[PDB]
RNA sequence: CUAUGCCGAUCGGGUGUCCGCACUAAGUUCGGCAUCAAUAUGGUGACCUCCCGGGAGCGGGGGACCACCAGGUUGCCUAAGGAGGGGUGAACCGGCCCAGGUCGGAAACGGAGCAGGUCAAAACUCCCGUGCUGAUCAGUAGUGGGAUCGCGCCUGUGAAUAGCA
């Protein structure tokens, strides 16, 4: 159906969106509205999927997320590895929100966490990011205690350390970075992304 | 917590019994009140804290 | 012997009185109120009741280092009113004319202040700032009046003065000046664009030669002024060392100077006895620990910022504290040298125990001396020297503890002395001979 | 013109020529932040600290045109430029921009440098000669001596909507700014035949209301408490506001909520001017201790009151409370301050000095749901007082808004919008009663629905 | 024509609408005022040429003066009978501080005043009243044990009636229409104490929301004059007028400060001046009595001559004349030549004799009359002598 | 069809706006109609004077300011009665010059 | 000599509460006095000089210099001086409109001009703004000392604190 790109502000979602389409570097700014484009899989079949990019600004994430959750078949989440340390709480909260939204769907979409800005040296490894996310989400569930002033969902059985294995979702991790220098001129690093898209196709 | 304090130590030890109970209080709280203007009730009403709590001679019935 | 920081004063006045968000009316009101307060405090009444007699400050008056601030605030108020008129001139063009008049006043005030800085009484650093401020005001006035040549010359002069001043100070102090240069960077460009970009190159080429020939004498004399100002500032009021090269504006630096002079007044005073300086040593220790606490008072918020994020690096947070800690450790070392002098003057059982306790104290002190720069790890020779002193003191403590007179341990003291002899040789005359004689006996 | 850029609403740069003269690191990101939150009412003018900026919107093809010029004042040609080239660009690339899909934009190329350079040099040549001031001044002297949506068609409903927002306790200037933003959002945009103009403008206005009332990230105090406990340093929260906004009641509610969550609290008092405030807080502490015995939590005390009597300076009491909490290892300190009028300068200076000295982790402005047309002024005064009294760049401003007495109107919620307009900070808590259990959060959808249900 | 006048009026009305809305005034009242002022202007059919905006400002000032007060005289205390005043309002309105200020004000007026509190739900309420009473040195009543406001108020009012206090003030906690229990508690308190007046206090900053609360207060229980508070701040309190419309009662006092001494009686002129923002307002059988007093002026002579010429020939009454008519008409012209200041003056002869320039001006304005002026003065003096002789008898 | 002359034309103290027609230096002080009539009669006998009518701008009621002069300069056939004085200016200046001699 | 305390157990240094304090910074409030000029064009009003025409009232036209209002570009002005708003216009002499009356005339009509009305443009005066001035206060706060037998904070380390006969 459609594949959604989600992340924080200045997370690089538009850059990956244009890279997966044209393969050329294009200057970009912060997203204001969504952008939907049909992209064919590189395989011999060449099936077409609608890649939809949603702005990462916190004033518009929830509206588009709740408006486009039904049409989505697969969900792609983007995390900035270079700036992860300063924004661990923000990415954890957004991941919790998107997981809660996804669990409401009748059909469970495939879930991918793609670290970005990996071309830089300070970027962290995939397993380290996964462990940090697990540790933060262990307490983030407990922190959810407030009156909505108007249906809660739990990511674990209240007794054990939160893990992605116990979740009824297929969560994948990979390393990708396409900005320049090593990334675009030298050799593109998005082949794992297209392989995963073919696998989920 | 015990601390030694400097000052008129011979004159502090001359009584050797007890100092004045209100040793650190403002002049208007002192028993003598050091009052150039003893009353100054309207002046205290005009400026200062909104309400002062102390011994009340007004009616206090429960 | 009196100086004033014009740029710092005007910036701290602007950033806290409405110019932070771009408001000039309340800033002008504050400037007028401060002028009134200064005139009231200094009793510089020029107009009494039913009369008015404007009077100018003379050279003999400015000894209080505050009369210059009066003219500075007058110039700032005129400039603020001019900027407010510029903002309001969009609605009514007539205000522009009024604007010009205000500028005609403002530069005059600045130039008056310049003629008040010609006296040798005021410091040269204030003279440079006054010249830069006057040049900036004149350039802005000429730019407003569509006079490109005078404005560009004044702006170039101001930029040169500011960059020379920034190079004269440290990197931490100069950034503000650099910011000011940035604030003057765009307008200058626009002036060149007003030339036409065709004759502008030739004008700049001629202006370089004009500055080299006409202002060349002024350039070299101001360079000499900067050099002598830096030299006298480092020699008299400021302190420059390997650690904490940034000039500490805090008053406690003077205390260090006192400590410093005490040092050169102590060693000559006490030759061998050193007994009469023990009270002086205690007073110096009290003063230096008070200075350390005062430094820590401002250190702690920076420690909080350092703990907040890993982005912040070292070299600024612990640049002044480490010098004071080093001074305290040096004073402790001198005290321990005095204790060693007393011990060697002598030659009963609790005395070696107390000596070993003191040696443990100095071991802890040298451990801290290694740790603090070791925590910073700016340089590397300091840790080497500190560790050498630490191992030497540890070997001395071991030799004192294992002395056969000190310790009555047969068949055990000899083994320890033999084991420590190799360490002492690795670290490395009378002390060695005495230790060898004690080991033999 | 030292900077210029044309890009679509999708965040994809189409054409720019800034070069080495300027870098688009974040001069346009700031403009995007302004146009999204705290919409610009400066009539297409923005004042970035480095240089001024001007923007133009085209909702027909969701495009924007930004021109950045230095802080030095330019001539009046620039706006004319931003018009003509716009049409020219709209004339040059009709086929590419008219397509909904963004693939055509990537496929297409734009050799727009030559035409834009020609327009710029023509405008500069026109600006070189301007000597019409004398004739205009003489004329003034004589006078003194003597489908696509059009703005005019949508004016009427606009004003009526404005009136409705006025009925809903929204500030007049806030309503005008919101109407201007909505009008800018709808200029020549195509409109479907099935929908009506009123329905479209109402939907756009409610979407804008949801966006503005959905502020920046919802960072919570509870998560930050553990982060503060990582270094074993107290977490400081300060309450500020004008008189009669229920600071003490909301303070008690927050303390009760924290105790229920299982964290020890320290209540520092500074309402020295207020008569009986110390005993009021003492009664609150007694009630909380009765509800939560010390032994049930492990034998350690939970809530303690810190005060020095009436008349003492607030900053010293706050500093002593912070030191005592650090020595006793209290999780969180909550500081209550006496209400201060915004026009009273000395009280604002004292509050700013207290905030600067105590550097609290969180600052909460307690506002009123009943107040109208005055919340904006109070927020402006508080923010400017906190800003000008701190010399450091990017000073600590108000970080949280607590709206109380929400259960007394239930229809005039629009006042909250005004606050959320004047400051971009989110609303942390909403009070809905006088008991200790009336401390709930804010639901944006419900608030908007109640605002526009009539 | 008044073609551009209509556009100018519309622009000024829009500006006034913006200014009033910035002054936290209800939109419905603004629209009603706009309709009334536009109707009044159309009735006038002309605009004052003295100033373009002064006339409009004066008209809206008069309209607001009419709207602010219902016309009912404010209630005043009566000596010899104890007066009970019950304070009501919303939460945070500052009703307790208003009670303290009013008690101090009445004590300064020479009254035996006392304070009683019924606020029991709010924690730490009676302590504030105690501190405020001992600050002003005024007797107070209350207890920390009993929680029912009704019994506490009844006991306090009975004890103070025994004490023979002139003025009793009773304060109760603020409440809103949503909670009906608080309203029924207020009703029970009113039944128990039977208050003489019920004063409702509302914050000046609160606007466009307090109208419903005021209407509910008026509907459930009787109300009296209202008091506005917190006027010392930037808020102009423009919404309080709506509360007046909900109560049809005037304002007796205003609150312009935190200290107890800041308490002043309400005045309409400063309030409307603050609301407008400029406050630029400029304000500007007898014959038998005069005959008895004997005072005669040139006005009386002119009226007598007018009546004589209206009557016509004297031969008609009795039953050469043309010269008499000519003399009469020339005298009327010469007496109309001069100004009214000399005409209404009691002693015209003195003011003429002191300044011959007045005679010169009169001669300029009429015929030569080089001898007629003094003849007229002599005739006026003779008539004044006759008038005083008649008045004496 | 005689031309009209008034004493107010020959008065120096009167302003030009109030009736003065000649420079102040050449004028005289308080001229009368009879003086003008007798001085102009020495040249032409066509002048006749009346005293019961006065000039319009003469607000003051005085005998010396009362009266007017009629002088014939044209024979009503297209020829000047006296070629010496072709304009009223000549006649009035001659009268102004001759007044002081008779006043002394 | 018995016994005392517990990890800092002995011994100490700054501070803050404190002062009929000194002084500053930053604010509130209330008074006094003061508030420019050239030049470009146009307008208004005096006063003055030239003409043209007519039997008068008067009509036609061009200058002189002063004051003042709009208001072009400005400065060898400024302590500061905005083209800001308002009142009064008197006794009876600042305009403008000027009934009646009065005067010029056969008439048409005009002129002076009172009362009265009116005012971008006599003069005076007030308000705001601006400058200078005195006065005013603490629910603003900071070292400069004093004070300091406790009560609240920050920094120190020895083993040695107080009875016995
Ligand atoms: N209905 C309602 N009443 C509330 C709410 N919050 C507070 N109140 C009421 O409003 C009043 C204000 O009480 P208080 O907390 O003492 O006010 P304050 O802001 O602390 N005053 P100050 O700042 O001067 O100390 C009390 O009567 C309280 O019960 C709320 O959310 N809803
Ligand atoms: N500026 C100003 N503040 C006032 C005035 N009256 C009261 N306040 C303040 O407003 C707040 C509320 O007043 P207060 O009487 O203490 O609360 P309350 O009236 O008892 N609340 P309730 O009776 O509803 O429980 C307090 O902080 C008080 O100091 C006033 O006239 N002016
Ligand atoms: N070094 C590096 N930078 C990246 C990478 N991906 C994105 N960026 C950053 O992203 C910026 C460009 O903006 P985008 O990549 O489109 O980010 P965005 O899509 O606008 O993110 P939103 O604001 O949420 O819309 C560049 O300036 C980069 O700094 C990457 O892989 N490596
Ligand atoms: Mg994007
Ligand atoms: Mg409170
Ligand atoms: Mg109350």
């Amino acid at each position: 159906r459609a594949v959604l790109l989600l992340g924080l502000c200045d997370s690089g979602k538009t850059l990956l969106f244009v890279r997966l389409l044209t393969g050329h570097y294009r200057d970009t700014q912060t997203s204001i509205t969504d952008s939907s484009a049909t992209y064919r899989v590189n395989n011999n079949r060449g099936n077409s999927l609608t890649l939809i990019d949603l702005p990462g600004h916190e004033s518009l994430r929830l509206q588009f997320l709740e408006r486009f959750k039904t049409s989505a078949r697969a969900v792609v989440f983007v995390v900035d590895s270079a700036a992860f340390q300063r924004e661990v709480k923000d990415v954890a909260e957004f991941l919790y929100q998107v997981l809660i939204d996804s669990m409401s769907l009748k059909n469970t979409p495939s879930f991918l966490i793609a670290c970005n800005k990996q071309d830089i040296a300070m970027a962290k490894s995939a397993k380290l990011i996964q462990q940090q996310l697990e540790k933060e989400l262990n307490t983030l569930r407990v922190t959810r205690s407030a009156a909505p002033s108007t249906a809660p969902a739990q990511l674990g059985k209240k007794g054990k350390e939160f893990e992605f294995s116990q979740l009824p979702l297929k969560v994948e991790f990979l390393e990708c970075s396409a900005k320049g220098g090593r990334g675009d001129p030298g050799s593109a690093d998005i082949q794992d992304l297209e392989k995963w898209l073919a696998k989920i196709a | 917590k015990k601390k030694k304090k400097k000052g008129k130590l011979p004159k502090n030890y001359d009584p050797k019994v007890t100092p004045d109970p209100e040793r650190w209080l403002p002049m208007r709280e002192r028993s003598y009140y050091r009052g150039r203007k003893k009353g100054k009730k309207k002046d205290q009403i005009g400026k200062g804290t909104q309400g002062a709590t102390a011994g009340a001679s007004s009616e206090l019935d429960a | 012997s009196l100086s004033l920081e014009i740029l710092q004063i005007i910036k701290e006045s602007q950033q806290q009185h409405g110019l932070r968000h771009g408001d000039f009316q309340r800033y002008r009101g504050y400037c007028s109120r401060r002028q009134r307060r200064l005139r009231k405090t200094l009793n510089f009444k020029m107009g009494n009741r039913h009369k008015f007699t404007g009077k100018k400050v003379t050279e003999d008056l400015l000894t209080d280092n505050r009369y210059l601030l009066l003219v500075l605030m007058d110039a700032e108020r005129a400039w603020s009113y001019a900027m407010q008129l510029k903002q309001e001139a969009n609605t009514e063009p007539r205000k522009r004319f009024h604007l010009l008049s205000r500028l005609r006043k403002a530069v005059k005030h600045a130039e008056e202040l310049e003629r008040l800085c010609e006296s040798n009484r005021v410091d040269a650093k204030t003279k440079l700032e006054a010249q830069a401020y006057t040049a900036y005001l004149s350039g802005m006035l000429r730019f407003e009046h569509q006079e490109w040549k005078a404005a560009i010359e004044a702006f170039n002069k101001c930029k040169t003065i500011y960059e020379k001043l920034a190079s004269a100070f440290t990197e931490e102090q100069a950034v503000l000046y650099n910011q000011r240069v940035e604030e003057i960077s765009p307008n200058i460009r626009y002036c060149a664009y007003n030339i036409g970009d065709q004759s502008a190159i030739n004008e700049l080429m001629q202006m370089r030669l004009r500055s080299g020939g006409t202002e060349g004498l002024l350039a070299e004399k101001l360079e000499a002024l900067i050099t002598q100002t830096r030299a006298k500032q480092a020699a008299t009021m400021s302190e420059v060392e390997w650690r904490g090269r940034t000039v500490p504006v805090k008053i406690d630096k003077v205390r260090i100077f006192l400590l410093g002079l005490a040092d050169n007044e102590a060693a000559i005073a006490q030759a061998e006895s050193e007994e009469t300086k023990e009270r002086l040593f205690e007073s110096m220790l009290s003063e230096c620990r008070d200075a350390i606490q005062a430094v820590r008072e401002e250190l702690k918020p920076d420690q909080k910022q350092r703990d907040y994020t890993l982005d912040g690096e070292s070299g600024k947070v612990s640049n002044l504290q480490y010098l004071h800690s080093y001074l305290t450790y040096i004073k402790l070392s001198t005290a321990i040298r005095r204790n060693e002098n007393m011990a060697k003057g002598l030659q009963r059982s609790p005395r070696p125990q107390d000596l070993i306790r003191l040696y443990d104290i100095i071991l802890q002190n040298l451990v801290e001396l290694l740790q603090l720069p070791g925590l910073e790890e700016d340089r590397a020779f300091q840790k080497e020297i500190g560790l050498k002193t630490l191992v030497f003191k540890a070997y001395r403590c071991f030799f004192i503890a294992q002395s056969y007179v000190l310790v009555k341990k047969w068949s055990e003291a000899l083994v320890l002395y033999d084991r420590v002899l190799k360490y002492a040789n690795e670290v490395n005359x009378x002390x060695x001979x005495x230790x060898x004689x004690x080991x033999x006996x | 013109l030292d900077f210029f850029t044309i890009f679509s609403k999708g965040g994809l740069v189409l054409w720019c020529f800034q070069g080495v003269s300027d870098s688009c690191t974040g001069p346009v990101n700031a403009l995007i932040r302004s146009v999204l939150l705290q919409e610009r009412g400066g009539n297409n003018s923005f004042t970035h600290e480095a240089l001024t900026l001007k923007y133009k919107l085209d909702n027909q093809f969701e495009l924007v045109f930004v021109v950045g010029f230095q802080k030095i004042l330019t001539l009046t040609y620039v706006d004319k430029l931003i018009d003509d080239v716009h049409r020219l660009f709209r004339d040059k690339y009709r086929t590419e921009i008219q397509q909904q899909s963004a693939l055509s934009l990537l496929n297409g190329t734009f050799d727009f440098q030559n035409d834009f350079l020609r327009l710029l040099r023509e405008a500069e040549e026109s600006s070189k000669i301007r000597a019409p001031t004398t004739m205009k001044k003489f004329e003034d002297s004589e006078k003194a001596k003597k489908k696509s949506l059009s703005r005019e068609d949508m004016e009427s409903v606009l004003d009526k909507m404005r009136d409705h927002l006025i009925a809903k306790n929204v500030a007049a200037d806030i309503a005008v700014q919101l109407c201007e933003s909505v009008a800018n959002k709808l200029e020549g945009k195509v409109m479907g035949t099935f929908s009506t103009v009123t329905s479209t403008v109402k939907q756009a206005l409610q979407e804008s209301l949801v966006q503005i009332l959905q502020p920046q990230r919802r960072v919570d105090m509870l998560r930050d408490i553990m982060d503060a406990q990582r270094r074993q340093r107290p977490y400081v929260v300060t309450f500020c506001g004008v008189n009669g906004v229920g600071k003490s009641t909301n303070l008690a509610k927050i303390s009760f909520w924290l105790l229920e969550n299982g964290f020890s609290v320290l209540i520092a008092a500074c309402d020295t001017f207020r008569a009986g405030a110390v005993e009021q807080l003492r009664t609150h502490t007694r009630r909380l201790s009765a509800l939560h015995p010390p032994e049930k939590h492990g034998g350690r005390t939970m809530v303690q009151l810190f005060e020095k009597g009436y008349g003492k300076d607030a900053a010293g009491i706050a500093m002593e409370a912070i030191a005592f909490a650090r020595n006793q290892g209290f999780d969180v300190v909550l500081v209550d301050t006496a209400g201060r009028m915004q026009d009273n300068a000395p009280l604002m200076t004292a509050l700013a000095k207290l905030i600067t000295v105590n550097t609290p982790d969180l600052v909460l402005f307690v506002g009123e749901a009943l107040v109208g047309n005055e919340a904006v002024d109070q927020l402006v005064k508080f923010n400017r007082a906190l800003a000008d009294h701190s010399m450091a760049q990017t000073p600590r401003l108000i970080d949280g808004i607590v709206l109380t007495k929400f259960d007394t109107i239930d229809d005039k919620v629009g006042a909250a919008i005004s606050m959320t307009y004047i400051t971009s900070k989110p609303i942390v808590f909403v009070g809905t009663g006088q008991t200790y259990c009336d401390l709930r959060s804010l639901n944006a959808k419900a608030v908007v629905a109640a605002l526009m249900k009539a | 024509a008044t073609i551009i006048n209509e556009e100018v009026l519309n622009a000024m009305l829009k500006e006034v609408c913006t200014a009033l809305l910035e002054a936290d005034v209800n939109i419905k009242l603004v629209k009603q005022l706009r309709e009334n002022v536009k109707s009044a202007i159309d009735l006038e059919e002309m605009a004052s040429g003295l100033n373009k905006r002064k006339m409009i400002q004066h008209a809206v000032f008069k309209e607001l003066v009419k709207l602010v007060d219902p016309g009912v005289k404010a209630w005043t205390p009566t000596k010899g009978k104890q007066n009970v005043i019950m304070f009501v309002g919303l939460q945070g309105s500052g009703k307790t501080t208003t009670c303290s200020k009013l008690a101090y004000y009445y004590q300064r007026k020479g009254w035996k005043t006392c304070l009683i509190c019924a606020d029991t739900f709010r924690a730490g309420a009676f302590d504030q009243l105690k501190q405020n009473a001992t600050k002003a040195r005024i007797p107070f009543y209350g207890s920390y044990t009993e929680m029912d406001p009704v019994i506490i108020a009844s006991e306090g009012v009975e004890k103070f009636k025994n004490e023979n206090f002139e003025i009793i003030i009773v304060d109760t906690s603020g409440r809103h229409k949503q909670e009906d229990s608080l309203f029924e508690e207020m009703l029970q308190v009113a039944n128990a104490i039977q208050p003489d007046n019920i004063v409702y206090v509302m914050d000046a900053s609160i606007g466009q929301a307090c109208e419903a609360q005021a209407k509910a207060f008026k509907d459930k229980v009787d109300v009296a004059s209202v008091i506005v508070t917190k006027l010392d701040g930037h808020a102009k309190g423009g919404g309080a007028l709506s509360a007046v419309a909900a109560t049809k009662s005037p304002i007796i006092f205003i609150g312009t400060g935190e200290h107890i001494d800041d308490f002043e009686p309400f005045k309409t002129q400063p309030f409307i001046s603050k609301l407008l923002g400029m406050g630029d307002i400029e304000g500007l059988e007898a014959l038998i009595e005069k005959l008895k007093h004997g005072q005669f002026t040139l006005r009386d002579m002119y009226e007598q001559f007018q009546n004589i010429m209206k009557m016509g020939p004297f031969s008609q009454i009795l039953g050469n004349e043309q010269e008499s008519m000519a003399r009469l008409k020339k005298l009327m012209t010469i007496m109309d030549s001069m100004n009214d200041q000399e005409l209404d003056s009691t002693d015209g002869a003195k003011v003429f004799s002191k300044q011959p320039g007045r005679i010169q001006r009169v001669a300029r304005g009429s015929g030569v009359s080089t001898r007629d002026v003094q003849e007229l003065l002599t005739q006026y003096t003779k008539f004044a002598q006759m008038v005083k002789k008649m008045g004496g008898i | 069809r005689f031309i009209c002359i008034y004493p107010a034309y020959l008065n120096n103290k009167k302003t030009i706006a109030e009736g003065r027609r000649i420079p102040i230096s050449k004028a005289v002080e308080n001229p009368t109609a009879t003086e003008i009539q007798d001085v102009c009669s020495a040249v032409g006998l066509n002048v006749f004077l009346e005293k019961n009518k006065m000039y319009s701008r003469e607000w003051n009621r005085d005998v010396q300011y009362r009266g007017r002069v009629r002088v014939q300069l044209k024979q009503e056939d297209g020829s000047l009665c006296l070629v010496q004085f072709p304009s009223r200016k000549s006649v009035m200046l001659y009268a102004a010059e001759m007044i002081p001699k008779l006043k002394t």
